């Protein structure tokens, strides 16, 4: 879509809304793209905001090269242009950052020595320009996270930037705080001598002072008189604005000055003791671009607005809550909806691991890390993931698992291991169990009735972080049960439904996927034995009707099943025989 | 070539010893999947009767030697500055081969990788290097998938150091799978293990990618668009209220949303800049706009506590009252009628500036904009105009929402372009020269 | 499938033979069938014969031969209830000097070059146990004592006559009908 | 060592006693801003008794100064929260907590 | 025309199922033919679990539920690697087994139980990790064994079960037997309790078995004690602390209830 221009999209989800299908498309055999779907197709559209991104090997402009630091230099990032002095090049602006930012202290306290060394916090970067790279072209400070401003036109008189002013009661300014997400200062300013240099490379020093948020700036071994205080906490990305003078423009050099820290230092926490200077492969060169595409809620809040009258003013209205999961980068300072990695691989795939990962450590009876892992997973996220239609399939498959290893997959153990022992104790419960309901030979719902048989006692314990006890470690920690169930009888009777009709839009986008982990689930409540009387009436109606019938919607049995799914539902059946034969040895028992 | 001999009088096989390398794992490749089962089974047979002889003969310490005396040189330029520089060529790849000749060696075979359990401390040695990172990384996966006997040497330095890797490497998800061989084998969990991973990994929240759930954020605003500018006939100071009717303080697990201030455009395009169109972002969560909670000033996505008679959070029949002064970059507020003791200052002013207000489910509020579009409570400060004065003769004041989609039907939904720049919006009377 | 499952079970390489359920009870149930059992006619022993025919033919159609082959090879010459099994099954689809179940099973062996089926019989004969005048002594002297024994079988005395026997018929049934080429394979 | 701010205002008059339990709902975050811990989370109100070593000193101390319905921002520094061993796995050493806890009830 | 039962529905379904394709998992074959030999076995499934059933009576009920949480943890603790706390978890529950009355009054149900069976790996898993690095954790054998002597002394056929799986306790009797105050708690302890008085145990004592602590006492009277000497004790020629534990171990084989078994 072009200036000024709008434009709607019509995929055909319901065929009456199509206009023109009837008269071409409907007879030629074309089908409408959304005709096997039950939910909206999601659409992506492209990004406004510029964000910051590693240069691509095949970046047509901008090159970066990792150079290794010597015995007697520094490793250095160096910034070159693939396509300088040939036709249909690029002679704009391009902005780049470090990978990784420096964070200052939440609290502001109000040769080289190698104590001196060990007790700073002040942390050392330079930049160099190189001979030939007009140097009023570049610049060179730091970022934060909020920069997204991308202007052909850059100077320092345009970056953002805010005085918030803190007074007391009758008006006396106590403190001023400038606020800006750029730092940044100009090589042809900085220059003393200035013009063209020929002796060497311009070298511009940036130090932070991570304790007292101070920026100052070293041009040639002296002292900039610009100076920048940032707030608490802030977190600074080293950036370079140049605009592309020469093949070569500029380098980042990862040295370190007298009584100052390595870059390294400050950045990775496993080197913060260091004094070597150091460029793991973490760190890299990024710039900011306009290619990425945006995803498109499904779903918006619902505002009401109107005119209450003249006197009352607009009246502006909200009541239904809506909630995303978000993904937060934790090096890069981003989040971005968890419906986003549907088309983000490397996050997917790493995000899977990770939850994976959760999975192993809480793996057999660890309770304490059970309740380690209720505070970053904890149970709304849960609830989320395991009903969102949109989620991935790879992150669908490892919340339903990480939520059974948390909170279910102790007592389910417990209670399969427990499952082939028949102690019955002899009261008149047990007495009135009887092989068949009533006076006819005709069997029972499967589950239903009374057992008396001695099993598990199931106890969970409330994971809280403000308690110094510990008996909480002991007992897997606590899941809203009903809430559960009611859940997944809900979901399950979805999917039956809606399997049927064979559409092009499974949860996760495959069979198995919607399938695999809500079976899964299912049979770990059942194996647990939290469904009761009528959720089992229900399942097993879904299950089979025609068998199950109280006393022809084809049930699970019946909708060609992968084999995934069939081996869930071997387990199922498996269990549903045990508690026929668990039944028979009760009334046996009762009888003797 | 250690002891320092001729490089020319040192005969140094690199060639054979690279197809002989390439031959080997030729010899110890796995059988491939397609194959049918019988094939393949005689296949596994003959790599296992293989592996074994190759142990038996010792041909995984001659490999460790080799890559021992390799490792004593840094990097390919120092291995071409002591040996040949065809031999720096290589260096690489040799030791790439060798890491993989040892992986062939190894897998799959249990004896080969309980064996291999006095030299696992020496392997996890040089994991830092990243000449050798993926290669030791792959031969420590086989060894802890197959030998249980590993993870009980494994020990707390050893998980701390392949813990660093995910830190000084980045986001590897092979070293998240070595990391979960080591908590559970072969159906049997390590406490020890889990434990340590636990509690050197997870307190950080600093590696892994963090998950939470987010309200969602909408914005409303007005349609008048005021700036500043030289030459321009606009005023400079404007004033309007806000009158929350109904908030609910927790209609979810998470806090109610509510911030009200002024807000500010990129250029002269009427598009909020510096922020995104959905999303848990609202007033004060970029550098465009600013906002007051009622207990907080926001701005740039940094709330600074601000004094106030019975300071609180925004609740029901609260009225704000929010003044924009332009000739100085100015904007304060007052709660109930008395002042809020905090400013924002000398702010850019190249942009538009509009009202806006931001808040998540449960929330009722009422914008007094003066004249016929509500009636202030208070007194407007001296000099500071009405907003509905701001508006266009012909335009017409409504309060629509501050991006370009809503919620409705997806098949009814306007799909947007970029649109014009407003620059109607500030009236520079500019004639010619005579 | 089942018989095929079975036999991609045999043929995969482990260190032992593992006792499976699901084997020691499909191969009795594929026994039984087999023969699925006062002077009579001469149609109705034809007609006895011919449904014996017809009831190993469902067997042997499918692979059983060659699986039971396959188990007594991965046995390793492991006296177990799995070779108790198979060797059962292998007599109930060889009653009657079946030629075709014969002919399968040498061409079978001819066919992989099987060393592991002839040193599993070897090691399985060895394996096979006799009569023990110490244990009949100590069995004697504990009944003498007066007091009931723990088990009732008390079979330790002539521990596997079941297992000999079936062992000994297989390897009779193998080479009945006067087969020269298996004769001589042996 | 514990700072109080008020979020809302209470009733002002009536405050935890000696061995009276306190009905809380509280949200522990971090300084940088990371969610520990939430009792909204869960949906089940806390509960703990003043005085008998319970809960953590800095929690203790914020609920015993707040009043009744009074929603408040407790900043626990790390010697009363925890100390310098931490947590394992949930709070890293040294850390200083921030509560957002409102005082259901008392009983 | 209506299956109108689970088996039917069951036996209907894994056919269709074979039948309609050529199943690629293995597993899934598996468990298909499994559960319909079930559905046709259904005789099979009473005569597996009746010997697993076991009536007590209401008194009790809250006492066994004990036992069975106590069994549990004991049960759950073979699927972790050892640990000091997995050693304290392990010896609380076995306090609690002997503190239990059931454990007394009902020997038969903590034989259906495969409670001794359960000890017994995790005896096998403590004596196999190191054990040539010799004995790690050796409390933790002490209290296994113990409880299994126990377990011998409550019944005879309690004594008959553990009878059962002498050959390898004869295999790891080496454990402890140079070290001291583990007189008692070791498993040449415990193959001495499963035979100790039982003339019938006796008399099926085997011959191989006998070998095997012969020829251990052959290596004990040949070659020192390599632990002894390396504590500083003089280097003798042979080990008396062993040689003396398993000739009382062949005492308690030849003797039996004040006569001698002459076999």
């Amino acid at each position: 879509l072009g200036v000024a221009q709008v434009g709607r999209m019509n995929f055909g989800k319901d065929v009456s809304t199509l206009k023109y299908f009837t008269i071409c498309g409907l007879q030629e055999g074309y089908e409408p793209f959304a005709v096997n779907t039950n939910r909206d197709i999601t659409m992506w559209l492209s990004k406004r905001l510029p964000q910051f991104l590693q240069v691509p090997s095949n970046h047509e402009h901008i090159e970066v090269t990792r150079i290794d630091g010597t015995i007697d230099s520094s490793p250095c990032l160096k910034v070159t242009q693939k396509s300088f002095g040939s036709q249909n090049s690029n002679t704009d602006i391009m902005f780049y950052r470090l990978s990784m930012p420096i964070e200052c202290a939440e609290v502001f306290s109000k040769r080289d020595d190698y104590d001196f060394l060990m007790q700073t916090s002040t942390y050392y970067y330079s930049v160099r320009i190189f001979p030939g790279q007009e140097p009023a072209n570049v610049w060179v400070g730091w970022i934060t996270s909020d920069f997204h401003q991308y202007d052909t036109g850059f100077d320092l008189d345009r970056v953002r930037t805010v005085t918030v002013t803190l007074g007391d009661e009758k008006g006396k300014v106590h403190e001023s705080i400038k606020r800006s997400n750029c730092y940044m200062v100009c090589a042809g300013e900085s220059m003393s001598p200035g013009q063209g240099r020929n002796n060497n490379g311009l070298e511009i020093g940036c130090v932070v002072d991570a304790a007292s948020g101070l920026l100052t700036f070293i041009a040639n071994g002296k002292e900039l008189s610009t100076y920048y205080q940032v707030e608490p906490s802030t977190k600074l990305f080293p950036a370079v604005f140049a605009q592309a003078t020469s093949p070569n423009v500029f380098q980042f050099e990862l040295g370190r000055i007298k009584n100052v820290m390595p870059l390294s230092a400050g950045l990775f926490k496993s080197e913060h003791k260091n004094p070597v200077p150091q460029c793991p492969p973490r760190l890299h060169v990024q710039f900011l671009s306009h290619v990425l595409w945006s995803r498109m809620p499904n779903q918006f809040l619902k505002v009401d607005v109107s005119r209450i009258s003249e006197r009352q003013g607009w009246l502006v209205q909200c009541l239904d809550p809506l909630q995303f999961m978000s993904l937060h980068i934790p090096e890069e300072n981003r989040s971005v909806d968890i419906l986003e990695l549907t088309e983000q691989e490397e996050l997917l795939k790493f995000h899977y691991h990770t939850l994976r990962l959760y999975s192993a450590v809480c793996a057999l009876g660890n309770h304490r890390v059970a309740h380690a892992l209720c505070s970053h997973v904890d149970e709304p996220q849960l609830l989320y993931a395991i009903e969102n239609k949109y989620m991935p399939g790879l992150l669908r498959a490892g919340y339903y698992d990480l939520l059974i290893d948390i909170h279910l997959s102790s007592y389910a153990t417990a209670r399969l291991m427990m499952n082939n022992e028949y102690i019955v104790p002899m009261t008149e419960e047990t007495k009135s169990i009887t092989l068949f309901p009533d006076e006819n030979k005709k069997h029972g719902l499967p589950g239903i009735g009374l057992s008396t048989s001695l099993r598990p006692r199931m106890q969970f314990s409330s994971p809280s972080f403000v308690s110094i006890s510990n008996e909480c470690y002991q007992y897997s920690p606590e899941f809203p049960l009903d809430i559960l169930k009611s859940k997944t009888i809900q979901m399950l009777t979805e999917a039956v439904k809606e399997g049927s009709l064979h559409a092009r839009d499974p949860v996760g986008g495959t069979t198995e996927f919607l399938f695999v982990p809500l079976i899964k689930l299912f049979y770990t409540l059942l194996i647990m034995g939290i469904f009761h009387n009528e959720d089992l009436k229900h399942i097993l109606q879904l299950i089979e009707p025609s068998v199950f019938k109280e006393a022809p919607k084809e049930g699970l049995l019946q909708m060609k099943l992968p084999e995934p799914v069939k081996l869930q539902m071997c387990l199922l059946l498996q269990y549903l025989c045990d508690c026929q034969v668990r039944h028979r040895i009760e009334a046996i028992v009762a009888f003797s | 070539l250690s002891k320092k001999a001729k490089a020319s009088t040192v005969d140094l096989p690199i060639e054979s010893v690279s197809l002989s390398l390439q031959d080997l794992i030729g010899y110890f490749h796995p059988p491939d999947e397609h194959l049918e089962h019988e094939d393949k089974q005689n296949r596994l047979r003959a790599l296992k009767n293989r592996q074994n002889l190759f142990q038996e003969e010792g041909m995984i310490n001659l490999v460790l030697e080799c890559i021992d005396r390799l490792h004593v040189y840094s990097s390919a330029a120092h291995f071409a500055d002591v040996a040949g520089r065809e031999a720096g060529e290589s260096w690489k790849s040799i030791l790439n081969s060798l890491y993989e000749l040892l992986a062939a060696l190894i897998r799959g075979n249990r004896k080969n990788c309980a064996q291999f359990s006095g030299s696992l401390d020496w392997l996890i040695s040089r994991l830092e290097r990243l000449e050798a990172s993926s290669g030791i990384l792959e031969v420590l996966h086989c060894v802890l998938v197959e030998s249980p006997e590993a993870l009980n040497i494994i020990k707390e330095g050893h998980i701390k150091s392949i813990i660093s890797l995910l830190d000084k490497h980045g986001r590897n998800h092979k070293v998240l799978d070595v990391l979960c061989s080591l908590c559970v084998c072969h159906g049997v969990a390590v406490r020890s293990n889990q434990h340590l991973i636990c509690d050197n990994l997870l307190p950080g929240r600093d590696l892994l990618l963090q998950t939470r759930l987010v309200n969602h954020v909408s914005s409303m605003r007005p349609n008048i668009f005021l700036g500043v500018s030289e030459g321009s006939a606009q005023y400079k100071k404007w004033y309007y209220e806000l009158m929350v009717d109904h908030t609910e303080p927790f209609v979810t697990a998470e806090a109610t949303h509510l911030r009200v201030g002024w807000a500010s455009t990129e250029g002269y395009s009427p598009y909020p800049g510096g922020g995104e169109e959905w999303g848990g972002n609202g007033v004060g969560d970029d550098l465009f706009s600013y906002g007051f909670d009622g207990l907080h000033l926001w701005s740039g996505c940094i709330a600074r506590t601000v004094s106030s008679p019975n300071q609180h959070l925004l609740r029901t029949d609260d009225v704000i009252s929010c003044c924009l002064d332009l000739s100085a970059p100015s904007i304060s507020f007052r709660i109930n009628g008395q002042p809020v003791q905090g400013m924002f200052e000398n702010f850019n002013i190249d942009g538009l500036f509009f009202p806006v207000v931001s808040f998540s489910a449960g929330i009722k509020v009422r914008f007094l904009l003066g004249g016929r579009h509500g009636e202030f409570k208070f007194l407007p400060p001296p000099g500071y105009a009405p907003c509905y004065e701001a508006v266009l003769p012909k335009e017409k004041l409504k309060v629509e929402h501050s991006r370009e989609y809503k919620q409705e039907r997806t098949y009814t939904r306007d799909l947007l372009g970029p649109t014009v720049s407003l620059t109607q919006a500030a009236f520079t009377p500019i004639p010619v020269d005579t | 499938q089942l018989i095929l499952l079975f036999s991609r079970t045999a043929l995969t390489e482990k260190c032992k033979l593992e006792e499976d359920f699901l084997y020691m009870a499909y191969a009795d149930i594929m026994a039984k069938s087999c023969h699925d059992e006062e002077v009579k006619s001469f149609e109705e022993k034809e007609m006895e014969k011919q449904k014996l025919l017809y009831q190993q033919a469902r067997l042997h159609d499918r692979g059983a031969a060659e699986m039971v082959l396959q188990t007594i090879s991965a046995s390793k010459g492991e006296t177990g209830p799995m070779v108790a099994a198979t060797l059962k099954l292998g007599i109930a689809i060889l009653n009657g000097g079946n030629s075709t179940v014969q002919q399968k099973m040498l061409d079978y062996l001819k066919e992989k070059k099987d060393v592991g089926f002839f040193q599993s019989l070897a090691g399985l004969m060895q394996s096979c146990s006799v009569l023990d005048l110490n244990a009949f002594e100590r069995q004697n002297k504990a009944e003498g004592l007066g007091m009931v024994t723990e088990e009732g079988s008390g079979e330790k005395v002539l521990q596997d006559d079941e297992f000999t026997c079936d062992l000994f018929r297989f390897l009779q049934l193998l080479c009945e009908g006067h087969n020269s080429d298996f004769q001589n394979y042996l | 060592g514990v700072e109080i701010e008020t979020i809302s205002p209470g009733d002002g008059r009536t405050f935890p006693k000696k061995g009276q339990t306190c009905v809380v709902h509280y949200t522990g975050m971090l300084q940088n801003g990371k969610k520990f811990d939430s009792s909204r989370d869960r949906n089940k109100p806390f509960k703990f008794r003043i005085g008998k070593q319970e809960v953590i000193k800095g929690f203790e101390e914020g609920a015993a100064q707040m009043s009744l319905g009074q929603r408040a921002k407790l900043t626990c520094t790390p010697d009363v929260a925890y100390g310098a061993t931490g947590h394992p796995g949930v709070i890293p050493p040294n850390a200083t907590l921030i509560f957002d806890v409102e005082l259901l009830n008392l009983e | 025309k209506k299956s109108s039962t689970l088996q039917q529905l069951i036996s209907e379904t894994m056919v269709r199922w074979a039948q309609e394709s050529v199943i690629e998992d293995p597993e899934l074959v598996r468990a298909m033919f499994v559960l319909l030999h079930r559905q046709y076995d259904g005789i099979g499934g009473l005569v597996r679990a009746l010997p697993k059933t076991y009536t007590i009576n209401g008194v009790s009920v809250e006492d066994t539920i004990n036992l069975l949480a106590s069994l549990g943890q004991i049960r759950s603790l073979l699927s972790v690697r050892m640990g000091k706390e997995e050693e304290k978890l392990m010896i609380r529950g076995l306090g609690d087994i002997m503190n239990n009355k059931v454990f007394y009054q009902h020997p038969n149900l903590m034989r259906a139980l495969g409670m001794h069976e359960t000890v017994m790996e995790v005896m096998v898993n403590v004596l196999g990790g190191g054990e040539s690095k010799e004995i790690t954790f050796p409390k933790m054998v002490a209290n296994c064994c113990r409880f299994l002597c126990y377990f011998c002394r409550i019944s005879r056929q309690n004594q008959k079960a553990m009878f059962d799986h002498l050959s390898y306790l004869l295999e790891n009797s080496s454990v402890g037997l140079a070290s001291p105050a583990m007189r008692g708690s070791t498993p040449l302890d415990v193959a001495a309790a499963s035979v100790m008085d039982n003339n019938e145990l006796a008399l099926a004592l085997r011959e191989p078995d006998l070998e095997k602590v012969v020829r251990y006492l052959a290596g004990c009277g040949l070659q020192s004690c390599q632990m002894l000497v390396s504590k500083g004790y003089p280097d003798i020629g042979w080990n008396p602390v062993e040689g003396e534990r398993y000739l009382d171990f062949l005492r308690f084989a030849v003797f039996c209830n004040g006569e001698s078994v002459e076999e």
